[PDB]
């Protein structure tokens, strides 16, 4: 009819991309899971549109030049929302908004700064995707409305420094993402405990120091977690690259591979006998 | 029940809370490192566990600490058989990702054993005669 | 002679299950989608560079049981001292086995409770 109504067993995906619109069509199906909203011109969009589409699990807002979104009306049974390469300048709130969210990709937009409870009732959200904007600093206390979080993307902005204690309260984190950015250091303790399986920290100009000691002996730790991030390729040149993360971005220095000549040990107890 | 400043007296032992970080294999060549011997410290009665998680909280309970214990495993893992039957010819873990040398759990407050890896850092607790 | 959603490798058929469930459950499908069926057993290299090959097409980089459990303990524990163990204080703890979906396929100690993504496997 208006659009692409795809009739697959489990989900009722509907496709409005790349058709030109302003707004939502009036007549949607009752029961649309799915909807695809691409490559349109929508440079305002209200949730509360979506309202009588009680079955929606899943929405795309990307590519459709997107400057401004009216965080409006309550979408219970929302899951995931792809708001990828717009032209956003600063980010939603959505605490009572939708609960049941688990995906949040909010990639290539024109972020630059974020507030302090810059997400609250999103204790269901598992990931989340920061990639490719702008942004230059973190605020404390950032993931922690988020305690589910499995996945994380930062890769590509212009990251210099991170808090300490932002990973805690992770205990189901298992990807992460920071390539391509300009961190310089890790504080001491912060990625404590926890097993991190995935880890892209390739592209980054970093200062191997005695300040990086608490880093190199988790490179050390964590060699076999380290990798490179790549696109179209096969699976048996996806395998683990410690040597990736480089003092100053050289090719030729890893950081794992750093001696720190000079850094003082933290007198012996069984010496003084 | 004579023993060495820094140290403390029990039953068939002189004992001694190590206040540095070191692994599990090089705090064994430390704990022979001390003149009067010995090794890591063994945990076998209720009273002689009792006793030894007052000693480290006199320490003020810094974190996790060694003791003796550690499996002693053939290859890298400790189970003959997958859950199909089949029998374990191949393994792919990792030495950081290993779990021998055992450890006194910080948590639980000192009174159980718990497996880490042996490369880690830790206290120790040297176990020596009089 | 495999069934309509199951690829073969040397005479077993193989299914992506993307599923999270805990590791003890996950058996309960691969045992319930038909008889025989097992967790995935892996006994090459050459057998696990091609469970990746299958895998990472359908889970990006992720996280799969893998049928071993209790890594730890059927081993002999001995002393510094060389004293047997009379009696055991343990700190009892869960250990089942998670293979990531990368080029070795390294191997992961990971909580049975914790809830991943599975693959049932089961010879003909």
């Amino acid at each position: 009819p208006i659009c692409e109504v795809s009739k697959v067993a489990s989900h009722l995906e509907v496709n409005c991309d790349k058709r030109q619109l302003t707004a939502l069509p009036p007549d949607l199906p009752k029961d649309t899971t799915i909807l695809h909203l691409s490559e349109n011109l929508l440079y305002t969009f209200s949730l509360a549109t979506l309202m009588p589409y009680t079955r929606l699990t899943q929405l795309n807002l990307d590519r459709c030049e997107l400057t401004k979104l009216q965080v409006d009306g309550t979408l219970p049974v929302l899951g995931t929302l792809d708001l990828s390469h717009n032209q956003l300048q600063s980010l939603p709130l959505l605490g009572q908004t939708l609960p049941a969210l688990t995906v949040l990709d909010v990639s290539f937009n024109r972020l630059t700064s974020l507030p302090l409870g810059a997400l609250r009732g999103l204790g269901e959200l598992q990931e989340l995707y920061l990639k490719g904007n702008e942004l230059k600093t973190l605020p404390p206390g950032l993931l922690t409305p988020t305690p589910k979080l499995e996945k994380l993307s930062l890769a590509n902005n212009q990251l210099t420094e991170l808090p300490a204690g932002l990973l805690n309260g992770l205990e189901n984190l298992d990807t992460l993402l920071l390539q391509e950015n300009s961190l310089y250091t890790i504080p001491k303790g912060f990625f404590g405990s926890h097993l991190l399986p995935f880890a892209f920290l390739h592209g980054n100009p970093w200062l191997c120091n005695c300040e990086i000691l608490y880093f190199r002996r988790w490179l050390q730790d964590n060699a076999e977690n380290v990798y490179v991030w790549k696109q179209g390729v096969d699976v048996k040149a996806m395998t683990s690259n410690v040597a990736s993360v480089q003092c100053d971005n050289s090719d030729k220095f890893p950081v794992y591979k750093y001696p720190g000549k000079g850094c003082p040990t933290l007198y012996p107890e069984e010496d003084t006998e | 029940v004579d023993c060495l400043p820094g140290w403390s007296a029990y039953d068939q032992s002189c004992y001694r809370v190590f206040k540095l970080l070191k692994t599990w294999d090089d705090a064994e060549k430390f704990c022979t490192e001390r003149p009067k011997g010995g090794h890591l410290v063994s945990i076998e009665s209720a009273g002689e566990r009792d006793f030894v998680a007052q000693l480290v909280s006199e320490n003020k309970q810094t974190d996790n600490v060694w003791l003796g214990l550690k499996i002693q495993s053939k290859g890298q893992q400790c189970s003959t058989e997958w859950t199909d039957g089949s029998s374990v010819s191949y393994e792919n873990f990792s030495e950081y990702q290993s779990k021998k040398c055992f450890v006194l759990e910080k948590n639980t407050g000192f009174r159980t054993w718990l497996n880490l890896n042996c490369g880690s850092e830790y206290a120790f607790v040297c176990k020596s005669p009089p | 002679c495999c069934p309509l959603r199951w690829s073969s490798y040397e005479g077993h058929c193989y299914l992506v299950v993307k599923e999270k469930k805990t590791w003890d459950d996950a058996e309960k499908f691969c045992t319930e989608q038909r008889k025989g069926g097992h967790l995935v057993s892996v006994h090459s290299r050459e057998e696990a560079d091609f469970l990746v090959h299958l895998a990472y097409p359908i889970l990006d980089l992720s996280l799969i049981w893998m049928g071993l459990s209790n890594m730890w303990n059927d081993c002999k524990r001995e002393w510094s001292d060389g004293t047997k163990l009379d009696f055991k204080a343990w700190a009892k703890t869960s250990d089942c086995l998670i293979g990531k979906t990368d080029g070795d396929n390294q191997w992961l100690n990971m909580d049975c409770s914790k809830k991943h993504y599975f693959v049932c496997k089961f010879k003909l």
